[PDB]
């Protein structure tokens, strides 16, 4: 067809990025460091 | 040197210090920023009154008893009435902005108690009627005061049931949404950073609010034996990188 | 024309085949995307996400104390608190990664329980967050519980416990919906040496229980939910 | 140490009407109380817990309120069974002192 | 992709399950962080919880029934039901808006496939062959009042024709107003005492107009329409707490006074497993 | 099913020691508390004390010099153990169990009397 609409699912994104979900901090927190100073 | 705890947040003319945080949550990963021409739509030129508004305003202090149930403050409702930024809010059509929140709960090593300080975007208030029934804008509007969920349904009003988010979904599940805890053993303060999440570039500041700021007790407040049953619980929010479009007369809302 | 059979299942209108169908509103131009922040691509991102546990549901109404584990001071060797590890089910039911679990029929991967401790800073205590693997009852005296895969949290400054729950099956998947077979045992907590109350403090202190999923997380074979039911159509 | 405060001592009522116990305690319970009543010769029987939730085989007249220091057991609308004895009794913080009690006989 | 590493024993000042959940950070503790683990491998893409397949497929969005009868007399065709229309809307039925209302803001091309199935309950003799027209009506756009007026021409309107026990099937495009639909929306239209909280026209999709092509027969045919929609192209925004209460009413968040707990209770104690 | 089941000496003469067996069944001592509670004849219910699942005990602030509580996890008994009976230790004893953290299941309790 001739529209966007027409077409079929997209598919897999494979972005996948729970850190702005999980770790949405603003210092840096690595695991194993104490969490606070 | 470097430390979690001990930190300073300048906007404007406001400081805020804190030697007892838990490192500031930006909602997202995403810091506020302005809006870039390619999302842009409104083609007015706008105002960035920049160290005017973006400081930080602080709101009256609540009171936590052992029986509170918690607080609701909206933005950009809350802020309506602080100075500069309340003014050109109603003065402009249009206006986008991200915050600061900070919340404030300090005590002893000798209390105990655990604060939810969530931000959700696109609260939208169950009413306690059920059905169909609206709520009405002076109660989605309350200002500096903002929604107290341990007093008694209105008419009109939200529902102001806790655990289920005034919105019919659990408590337990706020948690998806960006937050920290304000635990007394742990910290004494919760800082969010909030960029402009809307589904539009620029909106109409005082017919919506983006989102709601929610500070829950989760663990209830307990003193030690012959203290002051109370904590006061002190919310300070700064705008930032705050536009406005569309200058024109002042807007008159129910009030 | 191009002489043609035509096969089994033609008319059929199967709601999970995804194949073009003509726009009914051609030369359309939709709105320009701007960005919004927390874009969700996939729902394996938001069940890492840890959300709270109800695991104190033991009242007859919905509250908030049903989020809240009681600790008591002079206790030792004694339980906190068990459950088992159905996912779809009991204290996980209304989780997000309960919720979320109950739209899919088969999971894998490791569990993330988090314990925080929310009493007064000059307090203490030493517990043991134990998981037993399947095929044992839920233990019943610490003892029997500190066999299995189990952690010492002593509390302090770092407030939060996080014990992972790994993925201890033979078979690759498990039902979300409650199954003995893919039964994926039990959870409990113990006090390990007890809770100690500093002087003018009395009564209970709380934990607030956490559940999230490891990224080795999986998710499988969508179906439908009995959380959400209706009898009529909604209106306006 | 906590100490229950129970008012009134007796209550004379109707088969119908409506009672109200009230248990004041001296420091905050968190509504970590139970209802027990007991009959003449008989060992109590626990009714209420958490102060709100009705126990297993507990009709619906009884409705436990109240939180913080002040709690209520309200009968509504009594029947032949309910009078007897009514005690307060608080499980925060040991000793897990009960309230004075509360009479309910017949007017 | 690797599911666990290998991992032995650790006596370290590095202790990654410490941390502190008041910073609403959730951190990336593996179970290599407290038992000793072997190699895996995932084997595992998570395809089928993209928000393309978690959204992407037909769930049926709304039923109306119209009638195939004899209209002389019938002051109102749409009391009638000579006709009937719908305001399009994905949150009448409570399965679909669930999973839509774990977002707060979505963006999606949309499939709609319409069944229609007849039925005729009351002393007919014969097979009904019967055409349905479905009109999408947009905002503006006249509504019928009749079965058979001028609106029904469909000169701009999109509008499909299809038998009754066979199925239709277009898509359309993201028409919101907005980059994405609002599930949800805090707020107004504009700034009023009386004026409707959250229904917002920010999750607007158009109406769909629905009648029997066909004059009448001798007796009375009822069809029942069966409208599919299936998301795509989707795009998701702002995960939210999911929804644990019944649903009263399309365009907002109110549940019913009086609700049955939606936390199970316990057989037992905390203790109990 | 669960029942608790007291057994008294039901005559004490005072400086003597009183001893009171709380045989259980249905549940484990290992795994539940037992608590105690007394009422004389006429007056209200009083908490004597408590021994938890594991062996710690608490008693009353008043009678706890007076007092002792122990357990046998293998007779599945609870013993009330009070020293030096003054003749305000005259009632009725009852036994209970640890339930969502609180008392119930009651026995029917032994009746205690003390005098010359």
């Amino acid at each position: 067809y001739k529209d966007a609409a027409s077409t079929s699912s997209a598919g897999q994104s494979l972005s996948m990025d729970p850190s702005k979900f999980t770790e949405p901090v603003k210092d840096l927190m690595l695991k194993g460091a104490p969490a606070l100073n | 040197g470097y430390s979690d705890r001990v930190q300073q947040i300048t906007l404007g003319n406001s400081t805020i210090t804190t030697q007892e945080a838990a490192n500031a949550v930006v909602c997202y990963a995403e810091w506020p920023e302005y809006l870039p021409d390619v999302d842009a739509s409104d083609v007015n030129k706008t105002s960035k009154p920049d160290t005017s508004v973006c400081r930080f305003y602080t709101l009256d202090s609540k009171t936590w008893t052992t029986g509170s149930k918690g607080w609701c403050w909206k933005l950009p409702d809350a802020l309506k009435d602080m100075g500069v930024f309340g003014q050109n809010m109603f003065f402009h059509s249009l206006g986008r902005s991200g915050y600061t929140v900070h919340v404030q709960c300090n005590a002893t090593k000798f209390h105990s108690g655990c604060l939810l300080v969530v931000v959700i975007p696109e609260h939208q208030l169950a009413s306690h009627e059920g059905g169909n029934v609206s709520v009405k804008y002076t109660f989605t509007h309350p200002g500096e005061r903002g929604i107290d969920l341990s007093s008694a349904n209105e008419v009109g009003g939200p529902v102001k049931d806790v655990i289920y988010n005034m919105n019919g979904t659990l408590l337990g599940n706020l948690l998806i949404f960006p937050h920290q805890f304000i635990n007394l053993r742990t910290n004494n303060t919760a800082t969010i950073v909030i960029p402009y999440i809307n589904s539009v570039p620029i909106d109409s500041m005082t017919r919506h609010n983006n989102v709601s700021l929610m500070v829950i007790p989760i663990a209830p407040l307990t003193v030690p034996t012959g203290a002051t049953p109370s904590l006061p619980i002190t919310v300070t929010i700064a705008p930032m990188c705050t536009e406005f479009s569309g200058i024109r007369s002042k807007s008159i809302v129910p009030q | 024309g191009l002489p043609t059979t035509t096969l089994p299942g033609s008319g059929q209108f199967l709601t999970t085949d995804d194949r073009q169908s003509p726009s009914a509103l051609p030369n359309y131009e939709p709105t320009p995307r701007i960005h919004i922040p927390g874009k969700v691509h996939n729902l394996l991102e938001i069940i890492q996400v840890d959300t709270l546990i109800p695991m104190n549901n033991t009242h007859t109404k919905d509250e908030v104390n049903s989020y809240l584990i009681p600790l008591n001071a002079n206790r030792q060797n004694e339980q906190v608190f068990g459950t088992n590890l159905f996912i779809g089910d009991g204290v996980f039911k209304t989780t997000l990664l309960g919720e979320i679990v109950q739209y899919y029929t088969h999971w894998s991967g490791s569990l993330r329980f988090s314990l925080m401790y929310t009493g007064p800073a000059l307090s203490s205590a030493k517990l043991i967050l134990a998981y037993t693997p399947p095929g044992a009852r839920g233990p019943q005296d610490r003892r029997e519980a500190m066999l299995g895969t189990h952690v010492v949290w002593d509390i302090g400054l770092q407030s939060t416990i996080v014990m992972t729950i790994p993925w201890t099956s033979g078979v690759q998947f498990r039902y979300t919906d409650p199954d003995t077979y893919t039964s994926a045992g039990f959870l409990s907590c113990w006090y390990q040496t007890s809770l100690i109350l500093p002087p003018e403090t009395t009564g209970q202190v709380y934990l607030l229980s956490f559940i999230s999923a490891c990224p080795d997380f999986k998710l499988r074979l969508m179906k439908d939910t009995q959380t959400i039911s209706q009898t009529v159509a909604l209106t306006e | 140490d906590i100490v229950l405060t129970q008012s009134p001592a007796a209550l004379s009522a109707a088969a119908g009407a409506t009672v109200a116990a009230t248990c004041r305690a001296s420091g905050n319970i968190h509504n970590a109380l139970a209802w027990y009543q007991q009959k003449a010769g008989k060992s109590p029987q626990l009714l209420v817990y958490a102060a709100a939730a009705l126990a297993a085989g507990v009709p619906s007249r009884f409705s436990g309120s109240g939180s913080g220091t002040a709690y209520a057991l309200a009968i509504n609308s009594l029947a032949a069974d309910d009078f007897g004895a009514y005690y307060c009794q608080h499980f925060w913080s040991t000793p897990y002192t009960f309230g004075g009690g509360t009479k309910l006989e017949i007017k | 992709t690797v599911a666990s590493i290998s991992s032995g024993p650790k006596h370290t000042q590095k202790v990654p399950i410490l941390t502190a959940n008041e910073t609403g950070a959730t951190m990336p503790v593996l179970p290599s962080d407290s038992i000793e683990t072997r190699t895996t491998y995932m084997h595992f893409n998570g395809s089928e919880t993209d928000v393309e397949c978690f959204l992407g497929r037909a769930a049926c969005v709304h039923v109306t029934e119209i009638q195939n009868k004899d209209a002389t007399g019938i002051d109102n065709h749409r009391e009638a039901k000579l006709f009937n229309d719908w305001k399009i809307n994905l949150s009448s039925l409570v399965q679909l808006r669930k999973k839509l209302e774990l977002f707060t803001y979505v963006r999606f091309d949309s499939e709609y496939t319409i069944l229609a199935t007849a039925s005729q309950p009351d002393s007919a003799n014969y097979s009904s062959n019967l055409v349905v027209q479905a009109m999408y009506v947009p905002p503006g756009a006249p509504n019928p009042k009749e079965w058979d007026d001028y609106t029904w021409q469909s000169a701009s309107n999109p509008s499909v024709f299809f038998k009754v026990g066979d199925t239709s099937r277009f898509s359309v495009p993201y028409v919101g107003l907005a980059s994405a639909y609002n599930c949800f929306y805090d707020g107004y239209s504009h700034d009023d005492a009386e004026t409707q909280y959250g229904i917002t026209v920010l999750n607007h999709m158009g109406s769909m107009a629905f009648r029997i092509v066909n004059e009448h027969d001798e007796h009375k045919t009822l069809v029942k329409i069966r409208v599919y929609h299936r998301a795509k192209h989707v795009e998701a925004w702002i995960p939210r707490a999911p929804r644990a209460l019944p649903y009263t009413s399309i365009g907002r968040t109110n549940y019913p006074k009086n609700t049955e707990p939606v936390i199970k209770k316990r057989k037992g104690d905390i203790k109990s497993y | 099913a669960v029942q608790l089941a007291e057994s008294g000496p039901a005559l004490v003469a005072p400086s003597q020691a009183l001893s009171i067996t709380c045989t259980v069944a249905g549940f484990s001592l290992t795994a539940y508390g037992v608590a105690w509670v007394r009422q004389p004849p006429g007056a209200g219910l009083e908490w004597l004390g408590a021994i938890w699942a594991a062996g710690a005990t608490d008693y009353n602030a008043a009678l706890k010099s007076r007092a002792s509580i122990a357990k046998d996890n293998s007779k599945s008994q609870v013993f009330l153990a009070m020293a030096s009976l003054a003749t305000a230790d005259t009632a009725a004893y009852y036994c209970a169990r640890e339930w969502d953290a609180y008392g119930d299941y009651w026995g029917q309790g032994t009746t205690v009397t003390v005098s010359a």
